[PDB]
C-alpha cells in the first residue's frame, strides 16, 4: 500500500494497473491457489487495517497560501504534505475499484468501525473528498449487504453525519461536491424515509449537475429509483413535484485495423482486434424514460409541472420593452440597420453555458463587442433596463 | 483518573507487596486470554491494549512484563512460541512502556542473552525501531537506549563470538547497525560508550576467516561509523580491513566469469566498501579502494569508482578534500617497487578525477604543497641504462606533468601569474624576486619534452611517446594561462626547429601503429524509512582516443577567441599536410584535428581546401582506404 | 516420414589439486610476480607460504626440477631487483635446492644451504 499508492525514456503506470492484482489476491482467489495444496478472508482484513492505518498517518491537511475567499475550500486546496495528499488519492480510487465488491461476507464487520473514523476525520477534515468517498463505498457495502435493518449507533452516527454533511454541501465546489452527493445519494434511504425533505435538494443537485459529468447523472438516477420502489408510497408523492422537474434537461481513422481489414482478412484483424468506462448519456437519457414510464402516469405528470414558466421566461421575454442596438451594416451602397438585442439573450447565454470551447469563445467575443457597442450608443437613448439584464452576466463571466 | 493521579487513592493494593496487585491481575488477565484455554478481532485487540495500557499506568511492573516477555511457555498449535505471540500481538504498548523507563527494562532484558536470544534480541530490536519511529520530537530515549544497551554488551556477548549460530551472528551486526544509526556520531572517544568491547566486536567480526563475504558487506556499513578513528585502534582496523582485502578479494583484477558465486559476492562487497567510502570522507579507504582499482588494465566498476570519486570530492570540508588528494598523492609519489604501469594508473584514473571535481575555487593548499616537490623531479635527469627506474622516472614525470595540467586548466590565472605564494617557492624562497618564476621554468623543461630528439633512444619507446603526449598537454595548459595575449602560442606547442633534430609532431604521433580505419566508423515517506530501518562531444573512435586530439581541438577553438595564414600553426601545420614526404599519421592526425576544428578553418577556406583534398584523394591508406575518414 | 520422426580458499584448493600441471605453476609465477610487485606485508607471507606449499608438494609428489628452477629464478630476480625484504623473509625460514645427493630422494644431511646461504632562453622573457 505504502508504495503503490505513493506511485505519482523510461514508463512508469502509476497504480491503475495493480488493481487486477489485487483483486485476484483476495477476489479471483479460489481459481489460482486449487492448484496449491481463507486467504481472501485475511486479505481483506489486512488491506482494511492497512488503509485505515494510513488514513490515521497522512496529515491530510490544508494551509493557506499568499482577497477574502468565502469558498471554504479556496486557495487552500492546497495540503501541506503533497506527496501524502497523492498517497490519500490513489488510496481512495484503489480502494474503490478494491471494495465494491468481494462484501458477500467479509465487509460485514468493519462497517461500524470504518465510518466512525471515516466521520471522525471528515468532521475535522470536512473539506477534503475521497473520506467522503470511502463513506460512499462502504455505505454501498453496507448497503448490498443489508445491514440496515432498524449497529444502531453507526445508524444514529449515518443520520446526524447525514444531516450535517448535506447542510455543509451546500458551499462546496464541483470535485468535493460531486464526491458529497455521491455520498448521499448511497445512504439506503429506504431504510431512511425519515426528513427526506433535507435529501431532496442533494438529488435535484446531482441531476442538476448532470447534463455534463455523467456518473452524477447516474448515481442521481439509481437513487431516485430506489426512493421510488422501496419509500412509502405516501410520503414520496409530495416530493415528486420538484425532483422530476428537472430531470426534463436530460430529455433534449485509418488505424492497424482499417488496414487489415481492407487488405483481406487472414489473422491481421485478428491480432489487431486482440490489442485492443465512463457512462454513455445516451442510456442515461433511455433510463430516463425507461423509469419514468415505470413510475406511472399519476406520479409522470409532475416531470413537467414545474410551473410551466419560472425563470426560462426571463429567457423567453423581452429583455428591453423597446428596441435599441440599432446596427447599420455597412455594404456597398445600401447599408441595412440589424438589431443586436434580438440575438443578445443567446449569445449572452452562449457565452456563460456552451459546452463548446471554440463557440463559447465566439460568443464571449460578441458579448465584448456588444457591450462596447451599447455603452457606445448612449454616449451621444435611455437604456439602463438591459444593463440590469446584463451586468449580472458580465460578472458572472 | 491516572492523567489526574487519583489511580491508587481510588484503586488501592492491599496490604501486599508495594506492586499494584489490580494491574498484576489485569496483566495477567491480558496475557492468557489471548492464549487458548482462540479467535481475534480489532476491536478485541482495541480494548485489551487499553486494559494493559491501564496495567501499566498503576506503577512499575516493568520487570513482571519483561518476564512475560521471556517466559519459555510453549502454546501448542498444529506449537510455535506462547511467549513472543504476547509480544508480536501487541508489540507497541509493550515497546512504549519499557522506554518508559530505561536502565532496568534493558537490563533486565539483556540479563537472560543466553538463554532466550531470540526473544531478548526481538524485544530490543522492537526497542530500538520504536525509539527511531519517534526521533521528530523524541530523539532522547533513542540517545539513551542505545547507551544503556551498550554499557552492557559485555552481557550480551555469547552472540558475536566464535562458533556461535551463523545467524545470530548477523542478527547482533542488525541490531548493531541499529545502535550505531540512532546515537550521534559519538561511539570512538575516550570510552564514550564501551568503546574497547564494542570495537573488539566489529574487529572480530571483520576478522576471523571463518564468515562470509555478504555478512562482512553488511559489516562494511559501520565502517563511516568508524573511520574518523585515531593512531592506534585506526591502525588495527585498518589492518584488519587489509587482511579482509587480501584474503577475499581477487588478486588484480576481475578473473571471475559474471555470474560464478564468487563475482557477485565481490561486487557486492566492493559497491558496499565504495559507497561507505563514498559516506566517510576517509583517506585510508581511497587508499584501500584505489589500490584495488588501479591495479588492472580497466577495472570492471571503473564508472562505479570514478563518479564514487565524484561524489568523494565533491564534498566540502576542504581539510579533508586535501587529505583524499594528499594520501593518493603519496601513494604515488612514494619510492614503493610498484610495476610503472600501476603507479601511472594512480594518478590517470584515481586522483585526476579527484583534482578535476574539487581542489578549491582559488586553490592553493594541494599545489603549493607539491610545487617544489614535482618541480624537482620535472628537473630531475633519467638513467638510460636500467629498465626499471628508468620506467618509474618517466612515469613519474608523466603524472606530474598531467597533474600540472589539471591545476593550470582549473586554477584561474591570477593566483599562478602575480606576486604570489602558490609559485615562490622554486627560486630563492617566497621573496619577491620578479613573478612568474615557475611558468617559465616549468615551461622550458616541458617544451624540452616532445621535443628531445629520439635518434639514439631505442629502449622504451611507447612510454617515452606517452611521456612526450602528457608534457605536451602541460604544455598547452600552461600556455593557456601565461600571458597568452602576443604571440605566445607559437613560439612554444608550434615553431620547432630541425637543425638539432626538434620534432614535436613527429614524437608525440605514434608513426608506426598502422590504423585499421573499417567503413563506418513525507510522513508517508518516512514510513519508507522506518522500514528500512528495522529490515536492512565527438566520436571516441581511433584517433580521438590520441590523449592530444581533445587538448589539442580545445586550444585551437581558444585561440580563435583569443586575437593570408598565422605564422606556424596555421602555417606549419598546413605545410606538415601539404607535402606527402611527412609521415602519414601526422598527416591523418592533422586531417582529424582540422575536421574537429571545422568552425576555425572557415574564413581560411582558400587556403584549406589542397592538402585535405589530396589527402582524401591520394593512394595511401592503406587496407581499402581511409573510407570513412575520406 | 521414418527418416524425419525416427580469495584464498579457491586458490588454496588450486594449489593444493590440480589435474593438469606447469599452468597452475605458471599462474602462481604470474600471482607472486605480482604480489612482490606490490609491498603489503601479508602478501610477502602469502608469498612465503605458498612456496612453503610448493615445497611440500615438490617432495610429496616426487619432483625436483620444478623445485629448482623456481629457486633459480626467484634468486635472479630476488638478486635483479630491490625484493630485499622478501629474501629476508626467506632467509628467515631458509628455502634451499635439495641437499640430499641433487637428485629425487636419499637419507643425507643438508649441505647446500650454508655453501649457498650464508635561440630558446630569448623567447622567455618576452613576456
Amino acid at each position: 500500500l505504502i508504495r503503490i499508492c505513493s506511485k505519482p525514456k523510461w514508463k512508469v503506470p502509476t497504480y491503475k494497473d495493480y488493481v487486477d492484482l489485487f483483486r485476484h489476491l483476495l477476489s479471483s482467489d479460489q481459481m489460482m491457489d486449487s492448484i496449491l495444496a481463507s486467504l481472501n478472508h485475511l486479505l481483506y482484513d489486512e488491506f482494511v487495517k492497512s488503509v485505515l492505518k494510513i488514513v490515521e498517518k497522512l496529515d491530510l491537511t490544508l494551509e493557506i497560501q499568499t482577497m477574502i475567499p468565502t469558498s471554504d475550500p479556496a486557495a487552500n486546496l492546497h495540503p501541506a504534505k503533497p506527496k501524502d495528499f497523492s498517497a490519500f488519492i490513489n488510496l481512495v480510487e484503489f480502494c474503490r475499484e478494491i471494495l465494491p465488491e468481494k462484501q458477500a461476507e467479509f465487509f460485514e464487520p468493519w462497517v461500524y468501525s470504518f465510518s466512525y473514523e471515516l466521520i471522525l476525520q471528515s468532521t475535522r477534515l470536512p473539506l477534503i473528498s475521497g473520506f467522503y468517498k470511502l463513506l460512499s463505498i462502504t455505505v454501498r457495502n453496507a448497503k448490498k449487504i443489508k445491514y440496515f435493518e432498524g449497529k444502531y449507533s453507526c445508524f444514529a452516527l449515518f443520520v446526524k453525519f447525514g444531516k450535517e454533511v448535506a447542510v455543509k454541501m451546500k458551499q462546496y465546489k464541483d470535485e468535493l461536491l460531486a464526491s458529497c452527493l455521491t455520498f448521499l445519494l448511497s445512504l439506503p434511504h429506504n431504510i431512511i424515509e425519515l426528513d427526506v425533505r433535507a435529501y431532496v435538494p442533494a438529488l435535484q443537485m446531482a441531476f442538476k449537475l448532470g447534463l455534463s459529468y455523467t456518473p452524477l447523472a447516474e448515481v442521481g438516477l439509481n437513487a431516485l429509483e430506489e426512493w421510488s420502489i422501496y419509500i412509502d408510497r405516501h410520503v414520496m408523492q409530495p416530493y415528486y413535484k420538484d425532483i422530476l422537474p428537472c430531470l426534463d434537461g436530460y430529455l433534449k481513422e485509418v488505424s492497424a485495423l482499417s488496414r487489415a481489414a481492407q487488405k483481406g482478412f487472414n489473422k491481421v484483424v485478428l491480432k489487431h482486434l486482440k490489442k485492443t468506462e465512463a457512462i454513455s448519456l445516451e442510456e442515461i437519457r433511455i433510463r430516463v424514460v425507461q423509469m419514468l414510464g415505470s413510475l406511472g402516469g399519476q406520479i409522470n405528470k409532475n416531470l413537467l409541472t414545474v410551473t410551466s414558466s419560472d425563470e426560462m421566461m426571463k429567457s423567453y421575454v423581452a429583455w428591453d420593452r423597446e428596441k435599441r442596438l440599432s446596427f447599420a451594416v455597412p455594404f456597398r451602397e445600401m447599408k441595412p440597420v440589424i438589431f443586436l438585442d434580438v440575438f443578445l439573450p443567446r449569445v449572452t447565454e452562449l457565452a456563460l453555458t456552451a459546452s463548446d470551447r471554440q463557440t463559447k469563445v465566439a460568443a464571449c467575443e460578441l458579448l465584448h463587442s456588444m457591450v462596447m457597442f451599447m455603452l457606445g450608443k448612449a454616449t451621444q437613448p435611455p437604456m439602463y433596463q438591459l444593463y440590469k439584464r446584463t451586468f449580472p452576466v458580465l460578472l458572472r463571466l | 483518573l491516572h492523567r489526574a493521579g487519583l489511580l491508587h487513592n481510588i484503586l488501592p493494593s492491599q496490604s501486599t507487596d508495594l506492586h499494584h496487585s489490580v494491574g498484576t491481575e489485569l496483566l495477567s488477565l491480558v496475557y492468557k486470554g489471548i492464549a487458548p484455554g482462540p479467535s481475534l478481532d480489532l476491536s478485541c485487540k482495541q480494548l485489551a491494549s487499553g486494559l494493559l495500557e491501564l496495567a501499566f499506568a498503576f506503577g512499575g511492573l516493568c520487570e513482571r512484563l519483561v518476564s512475560l516477555l521471556l517466559n519459555p511457555a510453549v502454546l501448542s498449535t498444529a506449537h510455535f512460541s506462547h511467549g513472543e505471540y504476547f509480544y508480536s500481538l501487541f508489540s507497541e504498548t509493550i515497546n512504549t512502556e519499557l522506554l518508559k523507563n530505561l536502565d532496568l527494562a534493558v537490563l533486565e532484558l539483556m540479563q537472560s542473552s543466553v538463554d532466550n536470544t531470540k526473544m531478548v534480541s526481538a524485544v530490543l530490536n522492537g526497542m530500538l525501531d520504536q525509539s527511531f519511529r519517534e526521533r521528530a520530537n523524541q530523539k532522547h530515549q533513542g540517545l539513551k537506549l542505545a547507551t544503556t544497551i551498550l554499557q552492557h554488551w559485555k552481557k550480551c556477548d555469547s552472540w558475536w563470538a566464535k562458533d556461535s549460530p551463523l545467524e545470530t551472528k548477523m542478527a547482533v551486526l542488525a541490531l548493531l547497525a541499529k545502535i550505531l544509526q540512532i546515537d550521534s556520531s559519538v561511539s570512538f572517544n575516550t570510552s564514550h560508550g564501551s568503546f574497547p568491547e564494542v570495537f573488539t566486536t566489529y574487529i572480530s567480526l571483520l576478522a576471523d576467516t571463518k564468515l562470509d563475504l555478504h555478512l562482512k558487506g553488511q559489516a562494511v556499513t559501520l565502517l563511516p561509523f568508524f573511520t574518523s578513528l585515531t593512531g592506534g585502534s585506526l591502525e588495527e582496523l585498518r589492518r584488519v580491513l587489509e587482511q579482509l582485502i587480501v584474503a577475499h578479494f581477487p588478486m588484480q583484477s576481475r578473473e571471475f566469469p559474471p555470474g560464478t558465486p564468487r563475482f557477485n559476492n565481490y561486487v557486492d562487497c566492493m559497491k558496499k566498501f565504495l559507497d561507505a567510502l563514498e559516506l566517510s570522507q576517509s583517506p585510508m579507504l581511497l587508499e584501500l579502494m584505489t589500490e584495488v582499482l588501479c591495479r588492472e588494465q580497466q577495472h570492471v566498476m571503473e564508472e562505479l569508482f570514478q563518479s564514487s570519486f565524484r561524489r568523494i570530492a565533491r564534498r566540502g570540508s576542504c581539510v579533508t578534500q586535501v587529505g583524499l588528494l594528499e594520501s593518493v598523492y603519496e601513494m604515488f609519489r612514494k619510492d614503493d617497487p610498484r610495476l610503472s604501469f600501476t603507479r601511472q594508473s594512480f594518478v590517470d584514473r584515481s586522483l585526476l578525477t579527484l583534482l578535476w571535481h574539487c581542489s578549491l575555487d582559488a586553490l592553493r593548499e594541494f599545489f603549493s604543497t607539491i610545487v617544489v616537490d614535482a618541480i624537482d623531479v620535472l628537473k630531475s635527469r633519467f638513467t638510460k641504462l636500467n629498465e626499471s627506474t628508468f620506467d618509474t622516472q618517466i612515469t613519474k614525470k608523466m603524472g606530474y606533468y598531467k597533474i600540472l595540467d589539471v591545476m593550470y586548466s582549473r586554477l584561474p590565472k591570477d593566483d599562478v601569474h602575480a606576486k604570489e605564494s602558490k609559485i615562490n617557492q622554486v627560486f630563492h624562497g617566497s621573496c619577491i624576486t620578479e613573478g612568474n618564476e615557475l611558468t617559465k621554468t616549468l615551461i622550458k623543461l616541458c617544451y624540452d619534452a616532445f621535443t628531445e630528439n629520439m635518434a639514439g633512444e631505442n629502449q622504451l619507446l611507447e612510454r617515452r611517446r606517452l611521456y612526450h603526449c602528457a608534457a605536451y598537454n602541460c604544455a598547452i595548459s600552461v600556455i593557456c594561462c601565461v600571458f597568452n595575449e602576443l604571440k605566445f602560442y607559437q613560439g612554444f606547442l608550434f615553431s620547432e626547429k630541425p637543425e638539432k633534430n626538434l620534432l614535436i609532431f613527429e614524437n608525440l604521433i605514434d608513426l608506426k601503429r598502422r590504423y585499421n580505419f573499417p567503413v563506418e566508423v513525507s510522513t508517508l515517506s518516512e514510513e519508507m524509512s522506518q522500514f528500512d530501518f528495522s529490515t536492512g562531444e565527438l566520436e571516441m573512435d581511433e584517433l580521438n582516443r590520441h590523449e592530444c586530439m581533445a587538448p589539442l581541438t580545445a586550444l585551437v577553438k581558444h585561440m580563435h577567441r583569443s586575437l593570408r595564414d598565422l605564422p606556424s600553426w596555421m602555417k606549419f601545420l598546413h605545410g606538415k599536410l601539404g607535402n606527402p614526404i611527412v609521415p602519414l599519421n601526422i598527416r591523418l592526425f592533422l586531417a582529424k584535428l582540422v575536421i574537429n576544428t571545422e568552425e576555425v578553418f572557415r574564413p581560411y577556406a582558400k587556403h584549406w581546401l589542397s592538402p585535405l583534398l589530396q589527402l582524401a584523394a591520394s593512394e595511401n591508406n592503406g587496407g581499402e582506404g581511409i573510407h570513412y575518414m575520406v | 516420414a521414418q527418416e524425419i520422426f525416427q580469495a584464498e580458499n579457491f586458490r588454496v584448493l588450486v594449489k593444493q589439486k590440480k589435474a593438469s600441471f606447469e599452468e597452475a605453476s605458471n599462474q602462481l609465477i604470474n600471482h607472486i610476480e605480482q604480489f612482490l610487485d606490490t609491498n603489503e606485508t601479508p602478501y610477502f607471507m602469502k608469498s612465503i607460504d605458498c612456496i612453503r606449499a610448493f615445497r611440500e608438494e615438490a617432495i610429496k609428489f616426487s619432483e625436483e626440477q620444478r623445485f629448482n628452477n623456481f629457486l633459480k629464478a626467484l634468486q635472479e630476480k630476488v638478486e635483479i631487483k630491490q625484493l630485499n625484504h622478501f629474501w629476508e623473509i626467506v632467509v628467515q625460514d631458509g628455502i634451499t635446492l635439495i641437499t640430499k645427493e641433487e637428485a629425487s630422494g636419499s637419507s643425507v644431511t643438508a649441505e647446500e644451504a650454508k655453501k649457498f646461504l650464508a635561440d630558446v632562453d630569448d623567447l622567455l622573457d618576452m613576456i
